[PDB]
């Protein structure tokens, strides 16, 4: 009985998965455009805030190769409300 | 070092897929065989461009893709599919062996009309 | 003593957790992937005394994408100066930085 | 006889009922009137946040489905 | 002890051992010690008595120290480098501990301090494994991190080291404190020409595990454990008088012996390094350990102590006991200095 | 760095000096050195739960077992001189003096 | 964070039924009781058999500790090495058992 | 071996048992025709994406869509 | 919501721990030929509270306490782990869904040790620190047979997730598979809450502790009582489950737990008490022999039949 | 607040060790230990390492520590100045730690040190349907063979070694 109840499992855990799989470019676009977003908006407002301090250069990669760096959350998450703070760096944790 | 460049907000602006995580499942693996093409030539330029930055356009086609993907259920078969992810919306791991005859009414449905 | 048995008889005995860039299981990247495969193209064969001045760039990118000391920085000066302005009265911070904007996907 | 310890059982057995029963009832009424979204998985909590954003409520619960798509 | 758990607990010795030699992984080193120190434990323990429970309680205390302070410079190694390969350390903070860790682990001073208690509470065989084997694995860890070692503290280590191990021994009458601090003041002649020319400390290395081996296989040989019991020998076996002769006159570094030969070799990698003061320094304290080599010899080979009556009982009775290699060991520690050249198969 | 890791640091090396200077007992001495080992554990874990480094996700676990195995070996070397004294007081063991 | 809240509900609770069963029956004004055990006073005597029983919980503890990521390690791909390697661990953990076993370490509490 | 094993089997059963048991599972995964298929499904079990390849004109058994004929099956899965 | 939630769980809990005493002293009457308490309420239903008031008012015991500290925090941590045993099992949702509920469980029943421990210590009674101790080597000696029983278990279900243990057992109930394992796990069990045949603690270590503290190590000795049989119905005797209907999975594995709870009430009533060694020899050279070889056999299996069960 | 709670938790760890280092008596280093343990539980936990700290528990606490408070319950038969400033002198230098860090964003005892919350530091990717920590764990049997080999020879010996050095002959 758990030979073929465990044989039907998997054959459902590889459809869910195929599932994800048929999921997963729409997601990535969606993944992408969101840290752009986020990206874009943290650094109009560095171009906005770092206006007084003399010697910054607004936008500045602190790596020296020109390859993209996945976003950190301090940098995507910075600048907004400890509200959307902890649900993106505690939630997934924390839930439940 | 030097500065990063980023897209503009004008490059990012798309017709979002406004659907839930159970539309999205429920008509996952027939996105998946009809959706096939742009999809894959996006997830080819974003594994070998390495960069989201480059990979913005195809992404868009993706996100052209979907959409005619669902008016094209709601132009046809919006209620056997509404009716199906009605079900896989009420599962907590949105199981779809709970749900297998909503799935054939909508995998009948589909297949008769388009 | 260093008695490489492993390269000797052709086992793998601790290779395999030596670096990150190495095979993982399910092919989970590190955080580090890039750099530290960058840092380790750059110094192979080239022996540690020419490493630690020919490959001085690859491993500053990869000590600053291991602990974000540069990032964590430029942060602590960003969000600071935002606090003095906010503290002045002279900036004030846009909708989309107070969760009022119903975001993207 | 042996079934004058049935009331005590019956007593036991509604107090062993309420909890499943109770956390039952509130699942579905903090959920929109169905289960507890189980995510275990870190895809499953990225589908979960993004039906929080799609809703336009920032709720998971309240499902977009054909009428959101034009 | 039963002789297969005997056999098994000492493969296990030499297994941790090996395995901090032969892996290139820093959790692996550390297993290793690990392995290496729960496996000893029972060597320490083998004759139940005070002496022994207490010794292997401070051996215990000062190595699971060290292998604490080993397992946080290859944490702070894995912060400031991501990795794990057992080669130069990548931060001077993880380097000063992991260079610690070490000189506990071989008794370097001002960390010394627990091997003339230890080498005093175990047996002489014990005591044999704890001052041969036990110098290999982290002797191996310090060839390996070189690179990343600093130079001070390593010098600093090593001088410290030679004069506490210098010190020590003139106001020795037990023979295992003697060879306790003979083997804290031969660990720094090792670390001592260790960044200049680390196959200098592999002969330094390999010539100590020699005379140490034969004057522990002469002590079990003789049974005695005191200067003063050491000093019967000539009356029972006339012999091995002559060899605690040769072989105390070797490790004072007295030329033409053997044991003349890692010291000058360590002279001949720090005069080219423009460091003349201290091997002079260190050859000119090193005087210490050869006159109370010279007290052993006067006690034992050149004079005759007075012995006791029961002796003429022990006059009808051949040695039985298996002095495994002691001719062997006998011959290499002392007459090898015509092969000095030989030390280029440690390159 | 990070925040977090000031404090694990700090706190091996406040367990770090209260094993390195004893008080009286042996028991106090293995506790701090089992407070080393832990703050280790979670050092080492939060190195490799932040770099998402996956197979060393099993090395913490050996940290663990290889060193609950050492502090069993402590407790009965412990125990040894709790069958000597009938306390485990430090002050005990100076026999080796001379 | 409803864990947290669930376990500080539980510690309260606790805490309030604790201080309930500590403070509410303090308030009889009974009687000062006047001159408030098998052995009188002396010291309690070391087993040997407790430490060693508790030892060997550690250990095999620290055993169950490397067999407990087994339900996920039979997903692997490779499966023969990860059998392999499971059937020692049990095996290593048997022979720890036969060896207490056989060297008189099971005894009078078996 | 015949004598010796009822003798254990009537003092010892618990133990013989065991042994039974614990050689049972040593022997029976390298006899059993069924071994193959729990690493033939562990190994498709797609945990990752199915990252396609770049076609450069010569990958005749690669297909273009998931459901081309060529390309890897799973009928054996599906039927057993 | 989420604190209703909590109460709805924490406070029938103690409502049926008061009435399991009441189930207790009317099972072993009439299992012992005479009758159970039928005189305080009807049928006997006001007797836990009758008692509760008794033992609230009566004198506090007033003991010479070693440490007045440990001597609080064992009841605290007795009843803190009583209650926090409950939060992940899922009837047929938990309160705290995780997806290592068994291991959890295992972690806090590991930890049920420290307050038979400190009450011992905290008692200026040597007689009592023995018997802390014998307790606690007895508790921890089963605790390693709960731990290898139930990853060999385990190792048909897919993950440590409790709610994936319903789904494991749809087609067949797991003591099927698992017989040998439920019985050694069934009588494991009843040696860790030192339930009888194994209360040594009440055959010739809290003796010290007034009514009110008494009471509540008593109370949370039986919360686990009643959580281990839920928790064994859940891994043995996994009921059906309705997704749309869920107090039928509710109804099911409560009358299951029920039996099972008046079958540890049905031991007590049957047998004698093991000596100390005697229960010893049960674990070292019986239960944990088969358990190991038992754990060869459920390591190997799913392999030699290609049953390995899903990860998710 | 909420957003330092690691941080905090982090605090209540070093006041943990401060509990214990100063050694009051073993079994208050054991009660100390015990809530350092629960509290780097904690800290394990917050960065997703869930099966590592029910390891904490299981194994360190509910194994190790079990262990620690019954052989030093077998001794210290039951019934400072230097405990308590110790344990004053611990704590203010780690409140002072902490009032450095927060009035400046920055600190150096002896490594430079953020004063920013440890969120900051996270990743923003989701791992599909594994935990790469219980996948890394799970990689202990097929890629970590001779670390098994090693481990449960260790842990063999350590069975002989425990039975050769506590029978006395
Ligand atoms: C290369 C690395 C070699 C490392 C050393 C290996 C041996 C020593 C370690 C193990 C040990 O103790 O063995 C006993 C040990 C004898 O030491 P002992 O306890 O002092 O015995 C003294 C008398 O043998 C007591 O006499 P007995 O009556 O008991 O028995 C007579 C015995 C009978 O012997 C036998 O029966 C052995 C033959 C059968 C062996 C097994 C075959 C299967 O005769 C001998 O063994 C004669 C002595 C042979 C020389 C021993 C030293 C060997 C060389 C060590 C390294 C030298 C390096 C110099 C470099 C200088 C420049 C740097 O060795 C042997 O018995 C075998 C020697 C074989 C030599 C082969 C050399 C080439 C190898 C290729
Ligand atoms: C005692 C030894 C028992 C185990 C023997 C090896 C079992 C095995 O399958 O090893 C393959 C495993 C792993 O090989 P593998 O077959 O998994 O290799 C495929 C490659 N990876 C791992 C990336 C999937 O180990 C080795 O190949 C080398 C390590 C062990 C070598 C033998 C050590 C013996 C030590 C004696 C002292
Ligand atoms: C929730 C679970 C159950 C909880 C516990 C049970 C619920 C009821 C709790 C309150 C019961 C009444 C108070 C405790 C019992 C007192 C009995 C007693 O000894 O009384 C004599 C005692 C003392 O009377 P006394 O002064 O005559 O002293 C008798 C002793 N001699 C004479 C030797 C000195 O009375 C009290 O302590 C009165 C306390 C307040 C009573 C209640 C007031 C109203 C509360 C509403
Ligand atoms: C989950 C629901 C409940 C589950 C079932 C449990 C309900 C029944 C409870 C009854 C009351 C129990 C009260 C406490 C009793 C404690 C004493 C006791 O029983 O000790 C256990 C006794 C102890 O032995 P003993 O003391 O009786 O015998 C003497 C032992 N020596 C010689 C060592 C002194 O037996 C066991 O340990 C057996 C454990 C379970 C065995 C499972 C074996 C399964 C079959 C395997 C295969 C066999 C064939 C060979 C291979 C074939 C291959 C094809
Ligand atoms: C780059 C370098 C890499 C590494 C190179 C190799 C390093 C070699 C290190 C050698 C370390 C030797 C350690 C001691 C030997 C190990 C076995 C042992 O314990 O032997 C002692 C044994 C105990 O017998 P027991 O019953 O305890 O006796 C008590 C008295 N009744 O039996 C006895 O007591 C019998 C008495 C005689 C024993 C003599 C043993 C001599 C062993 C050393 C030989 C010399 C080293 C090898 C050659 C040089 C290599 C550098
Ligand atoms: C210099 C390096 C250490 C810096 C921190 C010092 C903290 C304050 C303690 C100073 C020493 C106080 C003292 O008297 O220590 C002796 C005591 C053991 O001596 P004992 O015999 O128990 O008491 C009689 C006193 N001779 O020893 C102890 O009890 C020492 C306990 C040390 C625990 C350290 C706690 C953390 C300290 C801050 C972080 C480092
Ligand atoms: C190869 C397969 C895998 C093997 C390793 C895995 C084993 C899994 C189970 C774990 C066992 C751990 C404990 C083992 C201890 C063995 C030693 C032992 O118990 O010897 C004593 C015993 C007699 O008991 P006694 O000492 O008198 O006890 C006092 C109470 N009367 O003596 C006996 O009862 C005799 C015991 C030895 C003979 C047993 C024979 C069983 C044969 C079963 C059929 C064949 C199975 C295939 C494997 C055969 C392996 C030999
Ligand atoms: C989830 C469900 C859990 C259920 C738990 C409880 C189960 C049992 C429930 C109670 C069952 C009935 C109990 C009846 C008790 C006896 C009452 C009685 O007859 O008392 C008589 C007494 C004297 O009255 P008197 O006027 O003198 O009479 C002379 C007549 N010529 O007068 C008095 O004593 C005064 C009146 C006292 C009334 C007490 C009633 C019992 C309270 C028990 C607590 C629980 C309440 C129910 C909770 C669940 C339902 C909401
Ligand atoms: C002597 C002092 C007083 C003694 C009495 C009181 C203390 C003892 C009794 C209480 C013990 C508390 C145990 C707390 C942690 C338990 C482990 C745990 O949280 O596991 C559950 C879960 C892991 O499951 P998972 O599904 O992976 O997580 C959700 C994401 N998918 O993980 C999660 O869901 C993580 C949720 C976020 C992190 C929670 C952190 C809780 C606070 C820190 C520990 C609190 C206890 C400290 C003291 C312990 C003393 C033993
Ligand atoms: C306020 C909630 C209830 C508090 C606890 C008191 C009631 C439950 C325990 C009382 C008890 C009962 C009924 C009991 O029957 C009994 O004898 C077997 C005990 O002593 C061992 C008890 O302690």
């Amino acid at each position: 009985s758990m030979m073929r109840w465990n044989r039907e499992r998997r054959r459902l855990q590889i459809e869910d998965f195929e599932a994800r799989i048929a999921l997963m470019p729409l997601l990535q676009a969606e993944k992408d455009r969101r840290v752009l977003q986020m990206l874009r908006e943290n650094l109009e407002e560095e171009a906005t805030i770092m206006k007084d301090v003399p010697g910054w250069k607004v936008g500045e990669s602190v790596f020296h190769t020109t390859r993209w760096v996945t976003p950190m959350m301090g940098e995507l998450y910075g600048l907004r409300t400890g509200e959307e703070i902890l649900s993106s760096t505690y939630g997934f944790i924390w839930y439940t | 070092p030097g500065i990063v460049e980023l897209p503009s907000l004008e490059d990012l602006k798309v017709q979002e897929v406004k659907v839930s995580s159970s539309v999205l499942k429920a008509a996952a693996h027939h996105y998946g065989a009809q959706c096939d093409k742009p999809n894959k030539e996006f997830m080819l330029c974003r594994w070998e461009e390495k960069d989201p930055r480059r990979c913005l356009e195809e992404g868009k086609l993706v996100n052209q893709c979907a959409l005619e993907f669902f008016r094209q259920i709601k132009r046809h078969c919006a209620e056997p599919f509404t009716e199906y992810w009605t079900c896989i919306d009420y599962s907590g791991l949105q199981l779809f062996r709970r749900c297998r005859k909503e799935q054939a009414q909508f995998d009948k449905c589909v297949l008769d009309k388009l | 003593p260093f008695f490489d048995v492993q390269k000797k008889l052709g086992v793998d005995l601790d290779h395999w957790m030596t670096i990150q860039s190495a095979e993982q299981p399910h092919r989970i990247p590190a955080r580090c992937h890039a750099f530290e495969k960058e840092w380790i193209e750059c110094a192979h064969g080239i022996g540690s005394i020419r490493a630690e001045k020919e490959c001085k760039i690859e491993f500053e990118d990869f000590r600053e994408c291991l602990l974000r000391q540069k990032t964590m920085k430029r942060l602590n000066a960003i969000k600071r100066q935002r606090d003095k302005l906010i503290k002045e009265g002279k900036y004030t911070p846009p909708p989309h930085h107070s969760g009022q904007e119903d975001l993207r996907p | 006889m042996w079934f004058e310890v049935l009331p005590g059982i019956a007593v036991m057995g509604v107090c062993l009922f309420i909890p499943g029963m109770a956390t039952a009832r509130i699942h579905r009424f903090s959920n929109g009137g169905r289960e507890k979204r189980v995510a275990h998985y870190s895809y499953q909590w990225y589908l979960m946040e993004r039906d929080r954003r799609v809703s336009g409520v920032n709720r998971y619960y309240v499902s977009k489905g054909l009428e959101n798509i034009d | 002890m039963n002789p297969i758990i005997l056999i098994i607990i000492l493969m296990t010795v030499m297994l941790g051992t090996i395995i901090v030699m032969i892996s290139t992984h820093w959790l692996l080193i550390w297993i290793g010690f690990e392995m290496n120190m729960l496996a000893i434990i029972p060597i320490m323990m083998k004759k139940h008595n005070p002496r022994a429970t207490e010794a292997s309680t401070k051996y215990f205390l000062t190595q699971s120290t060290a292998s604490m302070l080993l397992m946080m410079a290859i944490i702070i190694n894995l912060m400031f480098s991501g990795q794990w390969t057992v080669m130069k350390l990548f931060n001077p903070m993880a380097s000063m501990l992991m260079t610690m860790a070490l000189a506990m682990k071989l008794g370097m001073a001002p960390f010394h301090f627990w091997v003339p208690e230890v080498t005093q509470g175990i047996p002489l065989s014990s005591g044999l494994i704890l001052l041969t084997w036990q110098k290999l694995a982290p002797m191996s860890v310090l060839y390996q991190i070189l690179p990343s070692i600093n130079l001070d503290l390593i010098l600093t280590l090593s001088i410290l080291s030679i004069t506490i191990g210098g010190w020590g021994g003139l106001n020795q009458t037990q023979l295992r404190k003697i060879m306790a601090y003979s083997s804290i003041a031969h660990m720094g002649w090792m670390t001592a020409v260790l960044l200049y020319n680390p196959t200098m400390t592999l002969l330094n290395l390999i010539i100590y595990i020699i005379m140490t081996s034969t004057m522990f296989t002469l002590f079990m040989a003789n049974s005695t454990t005191t200067t003063l019991s050491l000093s019967h020998t000539w009356n029972k076996a006339p012999i091995m008088t002559i060899l605690v002769l040769i072989t105390l006159l070797s490790m004072g570094g007295l030329p033409p012996l053997s044991g003349f030969m890692p010291k000058w070799m360590i002279i001949q990698e720090m005069t080219k390094n423009d460091s003349i003061i201290l091997p002079t320094l260190m050859a000119i304290t090193a005087l210490l350990n050869l006159y109370f080599y010279m007290r052993l010899t006067y006690s034992t080979a050149l004079t005759m102590f007075p012995s006791t009556n029961n002796m003429k009982m022990k006059w009808q009775f051949p040695t039985t006991k298996r002095m495994t290699l002691l001719p062997t060991m006998t011959v290499l520690s002392t007459m090898l200095l015509p092969l000095t050249p030989i030390l280029s198969i440690l390159e | 760095m990070s925040l977090v890791y000031m404090n694990i640091m700090m706190a091996f090396t406040v367990s770090l000096t209260g094993l390195l200077m004893y008080r009286s007992h042996l028991m106090s001495s293995l506790l701090c050195l089992e407070g080393m080992m832990l703050s280790l554990f979670i050092l080492a874990t939060l190195m490799i739960l932040n770099s998402h480094f996956t197979l060393a996700s099993m090395m913490p676990i050996i940290l663990l077992v290889f060193a609950a195995c050492e502090a069993a070996l402590g407790l009965s070397l412990l125990v040894m001189v709790s069958n000597t004294y009938g306390t485990d007081y430090v002050q005990n063991l100076n026999l080796l003096q001379c | 964070m409803n864990l947290m809240i669930t376990l500080l509900t539980n510690f309260t609770l606790a805490t309030l039924l604790v201080t309930i069963a500590f403070w509410l029956p303090q308030l009889n004004v009974y009687s000062e009781k006047t001159s408030p055990d098998p052995m009188g006073s002396a010291r309690l005597p070391f087993s040997m058999k407790f430490f060693l029983v508790a030892i060997t919980f550690l250990l095999f503890d620290l055993e169950i500790a490397l067999l407990l990521p087994l339900p996920w390690a039979s997903q692997t791909t490779n499966l023969n090495t990860m059998l392999t390697m499971a059937l020692l661990l049990i095996f290593l953990l048997a022979v720890s058992l036969a060896y207490e076993w056989t060297q008189k370490g099971l005894e009078w509490t078996e | 071996v015949a004598a010796f094993l009822k003798n254990v089997w009537a003092k010892e059963p618990v133990l013989v048992a065991s042994f039974a048991i614990a050689g049972l599972a040593v022997i029976l995964p390298t006899l059993s025709p069924y071994t193959k298929y729990s690493l033939m499904i562990n190994r498709a079990t797609p945990y990752n994406y199915p990252v396609p390849l770049r076609d450069d004109g010569n990958m005749p058994d690669v297909p273009s869509h998931p459901q081309d004929p060529q390309g890897p099956s799973l009928e054996w899965l599906k039927r057993l | 919501m989420f604190m209703i939630n909590v109460l709805t769980l924490i406070i029938p809990i103690l409502l049926a721990v008061a009435f399991l005493t009441l189930v207790e002293r009317k099972v072993l009457g009439y299992m012992q030929f005479r009758k159970g308490p039928n005189v305080v309420g009807p049928y006997g239903l006001l007797q836990p509270i009758a008692d509760a008031i008794k033992l609230f008012i009566k004198e506090p015991l007033r003991p010479a306490t070693s440490s007045i500290s440990m001597f609080i925090l064992a009841p605290i941590l007795a009843l803190t782990l009583a209650l926090t045993m409950w939060i992940p099992l899922p009837m047929p949702y938990p309160l705290i869904n995780m997806n290592l509920g068994v291991l959890f469980m295992l972690a806090m029943s590991s930890l049920a040790v420290y307050s038979i421990l400190w009450s011992g210590w905290a008692s200026n009674s040597k007689y009592a620190l023995i018997g802390a101790l014998r307790a606690v080597a007895q508790t921890i000696s089963y605790e390693v047979t709960l731990a290898i029983i139930l990853l060999s278990v385990l190792l048909m279900n897919g993950s440590f997730t409790l709610s994936t243990l319903i789904i494991t057992q749809e087609q067949v109930w797991l003591i099927f598979p698992a017989w040998p394992l439920a019985m050694m796990w069934f009588i494991s069990t009843l040696a860790e809450t030192n339930r009888a045949p194994f209360d040594l603690t009440e055959g010739e270590f809290n003796v010290e502790y007034a009514a009110g503290p008494f009471a509540l190590f008593f109370m949370a000795e039986y919360a686990n009582i009643i959580m281990m049989n839920i928790f064994t119905t859940t891994l043995f005797l996994g009921a059906f489950h309705n997704p749309y209907m869920p107090e039928l999975y509710t109804i099911n594995f409560t009358i299951k737990s029920l039996l099972l709870s008046i079958t540890f009430l049905w031991i007590r009533a049957s047998y004698p008490r093991f000596r100390y060694d005697q229960l010893m020899h049960l674990l070292w050279k019986n239960f944990l022999p088969l358990t190991l070889a038992l754990c060869m056999w459920h390591v190997s299996l799913p392999i030699l039949l290609s049953s390995i069960p899903p990860q998710t | 607040m909420m957003t330092y709670i690691v941080f905090i938790l982090s605090i209540i760890f070093v006041m943990g060790f401060v509990g214990f280092s100063s050694k009051p008596s073993p079994i208050y280093g054991g009660l100390g230990l015990i809530v350092s343990g629960g509290v780097g539980c904690g800290i394990v936990l917050n960065f997703g390492g869930s099966f590592l700290g029910l390891m904490v528990f299981l194994i360190y606490l509910g194994g190790m520590m079990v262990v620690f408070g019954y052989t030093t319950a077998m001794a210290t038969e039951q019934y400072n100045k230097v405990v308590l400033g110790t344990f004053i002198t611990g704590l203010l230098m780690e409140f002072l730690m902490v009032y450095y860090v927060l009035k400046d964003k920055e600190v150096e005892i002896v490594f430079k040190f953020n004063g920013m919350g440890d969120w900051v530091i996270y990743d923003t990717g989701d791992s599909g349907f594994f935990s790469e920590e219980a996948m890394g764990i799970a990689a202990l049997y097929s890629y970590g063979t001779w670390l098994v080999i090693v481990t449960g020879w260790s842990l063999l010996i350590g069975v002989v070694v425990i039975m050769e050095i506590t029978r006395g002959n």
